[PDB]
């Protein structure tokens, strides 16, 4: 399932998360290696793929475990649509058009490590129009770009 | 000077930021997020009853106001309380705190400023209690004497409402209607005051994750957060787990952030989508009322995930606790809000290249725990990694993939 492109990025970001260089990572580090590749699975998702990989209690992961794990992972998830998704819980009307306002909401207590600055103009290309209503498909989509 | 005033000019900055679009804040009111103002005039007929009994309610009661202004602050709480008056409930707390009443935790330095927003709030309360080793002592809103005896006199014009006016009669209902939103939005206002109290980490009871549009998501996160950008509060521990998942644990890590995936998120169904609550009739009709509460197939860390792609560098904000920015002679890192003197410095061959910026952000993530741990200088030139504190050594070789020394 997993393309050139995506094993030589796998490849890389695992081998700097080998620090001794025999070709496998530690138990706890897997999360993080994912994480750093744009896939965050749940403590609970983060448990089961650590219980099946490590069966033999060695707490040892190769790349080629790495490399199954992640493209069972990759699978389940869209990551355009599980976004999306979350911005309607905003649309009390529907209609696609939550509030400028309501957007500084989100972002402000969603944006763990933004600053008001950041927050601030996210608001004014949120929507370019004098209105307060933003649209969030044209918001992710600026976002994704 | 009253340190009250103090958080709540805070307070008010952060209200007029979240207003700055709907800009409805005329600087003799300022508007609390998420709670809708309601005047009414009924002018003094029965303005001077309501304060008459509060006046009584103060002066009969075994409190630290002295009786000579058990009606002079009557008058301060109804007057700020249903005129939206901000400068008034300002001074009423600044009154409250001249008397003795602190608004300010009670184990002074020792105190863990934490917030609870839930239903089994008795087992938690102990298990973080039981969890610190430190002799310091988790202290929740009930815990402080000002916001206690403020929300005791605004419980008293809510009961006046509900027993002078019965809500049959059309235009006593809307004195009541007036009345419940002044008193919530008190509530609401001495809540952030509260939050404004934080201070290093804090913990957050909330049993089965988030919920939309509660206090915690309306006026005491976006208060902790702004906290949080000016490097006075750092880790925000929230309690989602059931309380037995706590045990056989640090203060450390008992809690996780909000952001972290497989978070809950529910919605009361009382205006969540009221169109859409009908179409929710079809797995059972009489299943979902105004007060029941939705669980919802929704990820808050998709909007932090976002994020990550959006800003460079923001991973390492997160899970590092790094802010890097765009620089002169190459890259800035500084510890996150970078507000702190302190900096040190990240020089890649060609920094426009979003390839290299995710080799070094991959390369610190693995090597870092903090900013403290990083070289003054670190470079990324020709596949190579070096790092330049006091001396100069050579670290990454990438042949294809990270070799080391
Ligand atoms: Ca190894
Ligand atoms: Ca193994
Ligand atoms: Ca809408
Ligand atoms: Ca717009």
């Amino acid at each position: 399932q997993l393309t050139e492109e995506q094993i030589a990025e796998f490849k890389e970001a695992f081998s700097l998360f080998d620090k001794d260089g025999d070709g496998t990572i530690t138990t706890k580090e897997l999360g993080t290696v994912m994480r750093s590749l744009g896939q965050n699975p749940t403590e609970a998702e983060l448990q089961d793929m650590i219980n099946e990989v490590d069966a033999d209690g060695n707490g040892t992961i190769d790349f080629p475990e790495f490399l199954t794990m992640m493209a069972r992972k990759m699978k389940d998830t869209d990551s355009e649509e599980e976004i999306r998704e979350a911005f309607r819980v905003f649309d009390k009307d529907g209609n696609g058009y939550i509030s400028a306002a309501e957007l500084r909401h989100v972002m402000t207590n969603l944006g763990e490590k933004l600053t008001d600055e950041e927050v601030d103009q996210m608001i004014r290309e949120a929507d370019i129009d004098g209105d307060g209503q933003v649209n969030y498909e044209e918001f992710v989509q600026m976002m994704t770009a | 000077e009253s340190l009250v005033a103090a958080r709540a000019e805070k307070v008010a900055n952060l209200y007029r930021w979240l207003d700055t679009d709907n800009d409805v804040a005329t600087d003799k009111y300022v508007p609390v997020p998420g709670f809708e103002r309601v005047d009414v005039d009924v002018s003094d007929e029965v303005k001077q009853r309501m304060i008459q009994s509060m006046s009584g309610y103060i002066e009969h009661t075994d409190n630290q106001v002295p009786k000579d202004q058990a009606e002079a602050l009557a008058t301060l709480f109804v007057e700020s309380t249903l005129d939206y008056d901000w400068d008034k409930r300002v001074e009423f707390l600044t009154k409250l705190e001249s008397y003795g009443y602190s608004f300010e935790a009670p184990h002074a330095e020792k105190s863990i400023v934490s917030f609870w927003s839930g239903k089994n709030f008795k087992q938690y309360r102990d298990i973080l209690d039981n969890a610190q080793t430190d002799g310091k002592k988790v202290v929740y809103d009930i815990d402080v004497k000002g916001n206690a005896f403020a929300i005791d006199l605004n419980k008293h014009l809510m009961r006046w409402g509900g027993l002078f006016l019965d809500p049959d009669n059309a235009e006593q209902n809307q004195l009541k209607s007036s009345i419940d939103a002044a008193t919530f939005s008190n509530t609401g206002f001495w809540s952030s005051v509260y939050a404004t109290g934080a201070q290093n980490d804090v913990y957050v009871i909330a049993e089965g994750g988030v919920r939309l549009g509660n206090y915690f998501w309306n006026v005491e996160l976006p208060a902790l957060r702004q906290l949080q950008r000016e490097g006075l509060v750092g880790e925000i521990r929230l309690l989602d787990k059931p309380v037995s998942e706590y045990k056989d644990l640090p203060a450390d890590q008992i809690g996780r952030r909000l952001t972290d995936a497989g978070v809950a998120v529910k919605v009361r169904f009382d205006a969540l989508s009221h169109e859409r609550q009908a179409e929710l009739l079809a797995d059972n009709p009489d299943g979902y009322k105004a007060d029941t509460l939705v669980e919802l197939d929704v990820k808050l860390s998709a909007i932090d995930s976002m994020l990550r792609e959006s800003l460079p560098f923001y991973s390492l904000r997160t899970e590092r606790n790094l802010l890097v920015q765009e620089g002169e002679e190459g890259f800035e890192v500084r510890s996150w809000p970078g507000i702190d003197g302190k900096s040190k410095t990240i020089l890649l061959d060609n920094p426009e290249d979003a390839a290299q910026q995710k080799s070094i952000e991959r390369f610190i993530l693995a090597n870092f725990d903090n900013f403290e741990q990083m070289p003054d200088e670190l470079f990324l030139v020709d596949n190579k990694v070096l790092s330049h504190h006091d001396g100069r050594t050579r670290i990454i070789a990438q042949k294809e993939d990270g070799a080391w020394t």
